């Protein structure tokens, strides 16, 4: 199952973060500079599979971001590369142009859709479509 | 037309010279040092002749600009071009120096061959097909500059505002635009009067174009009527004998609460024969300064619908009383992030009908920023 | 300062 | 003996890299990245080694300098390498700004190509013959840096001045020098240690020489005794309960009272819960800035044999009153016109054998330009 | 300032 979620950029400026079991601040945030270390060296002609300890990493890149995710040994990797790609596919087609200020003002945006289909570390809803109808609905209503 | 082309600089020395006519000799630009800068008689014109000779001036940063010709030509175009060969200079090697001139003899023989023969000036015209761009994103800049004669009893004398438009876009393509505003002449202002750049059709006027690359200038406006003032300001003057004066300037703000205002610059006049001013302020600081006649009050930030004066007790030497002073106008100088004109842009619409990406992928950046132009209070 | 048009 | 070499900027990316040696691998930078500008560890030393590899660390404007290497080299020649380095970047390109930088690969590239070959360093040697000068000059540029460490009871801690020669000759063919000074070691100065320019020759010890062209600096030298202080600080400290603090500070003007002093800068020291301070001067302007905590007073022009004074509140916040405040030493910067050392100049003996001109054709300029290095009073 | 020597 899903450990936690990151999305960072070139520098390592934390904009997201989002755990699932309890955990401490302070492993939490040096983990964040490890984990930054690990996926700042590589390049594109690498395989987007990495073992650490006791957990694995998937992380694609756009342009300049790292979306970095944590999850358990035994997980189906690439179904969940799927899904991330799948997240920015419906990210980008929301704005009708996806960018990083859209993540710094639309935080809020971002937490509702990651709840609207990421809970409890697993994958919740796939199906773009509904995705996009229960998001016109919700952000309808104030 | 033109024949000879003559420059100098402060100290008054030949520093580039050509002449494309026999006509023009070595005493014309001796006769223009000598009558020019060696001439003590200030007062002029900004032409000359002499002895049927005929002298074009101007100065820039330390520079003279010497034209000289025979013939009956239109001053203007002559006066275009010198603009543009000081704005090609200007843009070759930036600042206008005596060495920057000096280190580019082969770019000054290069061009004056070239956009000049004999007298005669020789230079979709503003943006190519070619032009690409994966995050389309253009801005807005609205730049007005506010005027006013403000009289001692309360009207409002002269008010005009000159407003330019800058906008720096970056889009794929050839992209259509359309420039929406309330142009009613209910959200509605009228355009006393505008000139605009070669690309806008003059087919409510809106304005229907494809833009230059980059930042460009669209349109030259003028407005003089229903101005927003950004500023009211209340003079007082009192007289105390024959060696002091009480004077308390009240300024308004005339904007919005929510808006503060930056860099308030405020010059009081007072008599060469002020002994001495002393110099109160509740907000920012305030000096006197007794060389140039005038109390420096600058407030960092104020608020409007707000108000903010200084109290200033100006000390007077005793002199020939009889001729009283006469009082210049109180000269305000400020900017302000909104436009005073009162524009609202209803839309921009940029359409991209031969690559297939949509308006939602245009970036538009919007901003005001207005600057103060005279702003003179009679008191 | 710049604003969404 | 150099193998990969390299340079950053502040945002951490690497900017121009070459590699002499097939020993040093991208894992040496990247590490050098993270572990340096990275790591937030930040008590180090100068250089260090991590699995046997080493790595050399400075940092100018905002650019790091990476050198790596397997072998136990002296580390004191190629850090003289590395400031030749950026000794003549700056001089090829001015100011050294990432985009300057940027735009001088093949400069870049050249320079690394010859001065440098598998980590070897490549490279009358002063002046030429055929320099020539009708107004044969030469200016004297005395510098010298006053260090004083003061004591509370009155006493010098520590004095010692680091000075320098700076010369600017402008002389025909290869004149021969002889420098004339109070080396008696009646006016007699006493020479603690000097370092020469290679121009210089052993053979009181006078300096014989031929000057290399324009500008050079003919020796350096260090001088810790018979040293004229150029100022005396008085400090006094008095506390008010727990609330406030009464400091006044004296400073002595220890030279010429023909001599006037320029741009005095004194730095009063403050505790961190200092609630506010008010300043008096009676001789320029006097701030008190919380922030760093400190008091600015600043004299544009005071005499010598003469003193001036600051007198100050020092309003306290109740905090920890048992820990007692430790009181940095009173700092002073100032620039004085002449020598603290004392160095009298007898002559110059300049002649040229070679061409027929005596010396009486030389224009030989001199005047002292001091400064302050480290100037604290402890109190 | 400079000064003759």
């Amino acid at each position: 199952m899903i450990r936690f979620i990151l999305i960072q950029n070139r520098a390592g400026k934390t904009r997201l973060a989002k755990w699932y079991m309890q955990f401490d601040d302070d492993e939490k945030q040096k983990l964040i500079e490890e984990v930054h270390a690990v996926v700042t060296v590589r390049d594109a002609k690498h395989t987007n599979f990495v073992e650490f300890r006791n957990f694995k990493i998937i992380y694609r890149r756009y342009a300049g971001l790292y979306f970095c995710i944590c999850v358990d040994v035994n997980d189906n990797n690439l179904a969940y590369l799927e899904a991330i790609h799948n997240f920015v596919e419906v990210l980008n087609e929301y704005f009708h142009n996806v960018c990083e200020l859209d993540l710094v003002f639309n935080f809020y945006k971002v937490y509702t859709v990651v709840d609207e289909m990421f809970l409890a570390g697993e994958i919740r809803e796939t199906s773009q479509t509904k995705v996009l109808k229960q998001l016109l609905m919700l952000q309808s209503l104030e | 037309m033109i024949g000879g082309l003559f420059i100098y600089n402060h100290k008054g020395e030949v520093l580039i010279s050509r002449v494309y006519r026999d006509d023009i000799g070595r005493n014309a630009v001796d006769a223009f040092r000598v009558n020019v800068i060696h001439a003590r008689q200030q007062v002029r014109s900004p032409v000359t002749n002499i002895a049927r000779t005929s002298f074009f001036h101007v100065k820039r940063s330390n520079i003279w600009l010497a034209a000289v010709t025979k013939q009956n030509v239109n001053a203007a175009m002559v006066f275009e071009f010198l603009y543009k060969m000081c704005d090609v200079m200007a843009a070759y090697f930036g600042k206008i120096s005596e060495e920057n001139i000096k280190n580019n003899f082969v770019l000054i023989y290069e061009l004056l061959d070239e956009i000049l023969d004999f007298g005669y000036p020789q230079n979709i015209g503003w943006r190519r097909e070619g032009i690409k761009y994966r995050r389309n994103e253009l801005f807005l800049d609205v730049l007005e500059s506010v005027n006013l004669l403000m009289s001692p009893q309360g009207q409002v004398l002269s008010a005009h505002v000159s407003g330019r438009v800058v906008m720096k876009s970056y889009l794929s393509g050839m992209p259509e635009c359309k420039f929406g505003m309330n142009d009613k002449i209910k959200q509605s202002i009228a355009i006393d009067d505008c000139t605009f750049h070669q690309c806008v059709r003059l087919s409510e006027r809106s304005i229907s174009f494809i833009p230059p690359d980059g930042e460009f200038e669209l349109m030259r406006y003028r407005t003089t009527k229903d101005i927003i003032l950004p500023f009211r300001v209340i003079p007082l003057v009192r007289e105390v004998g024959r060696t002091k004066l009480e004077v308390k300037v009240v300024i308004k703000s005339n904007f919005k609460p929510s808006l503060l205002a930056q860099k308030i610059e405020v010059r009081i006049p007072t008599p060469l024969n002020t002994s001495g001013v002393q110099v109160i302020c509740m907000k920012g600081k305030a000096k006197y300064k007794a060389s140039e006649n005038a109390i420096v009050w600058k407030i960092k930030r104020m608020a409007g619908m707000k108000e903010s004066q200084i109290s200033a007790e100006i000390e007077l030497l005793p002199t020939n009383d009889k001729k009283k002073w006469a009082r210049p106008p109180i000269s305000m100088n400020f900017e302000v992030p909104f436009a005073p004109s009162g524009l609202k842009v209803r839309y921009l619409k940029v359409f991209e009908p031969k690559l297939n990406y949509s308006d939602h992928d245009v970036i538009k950046w919007v901003r005001y920023i207005g600057r103060s132009g005279i702003y003179e209070t009679r008191c | 300062d710049y604003q969404r048009l």
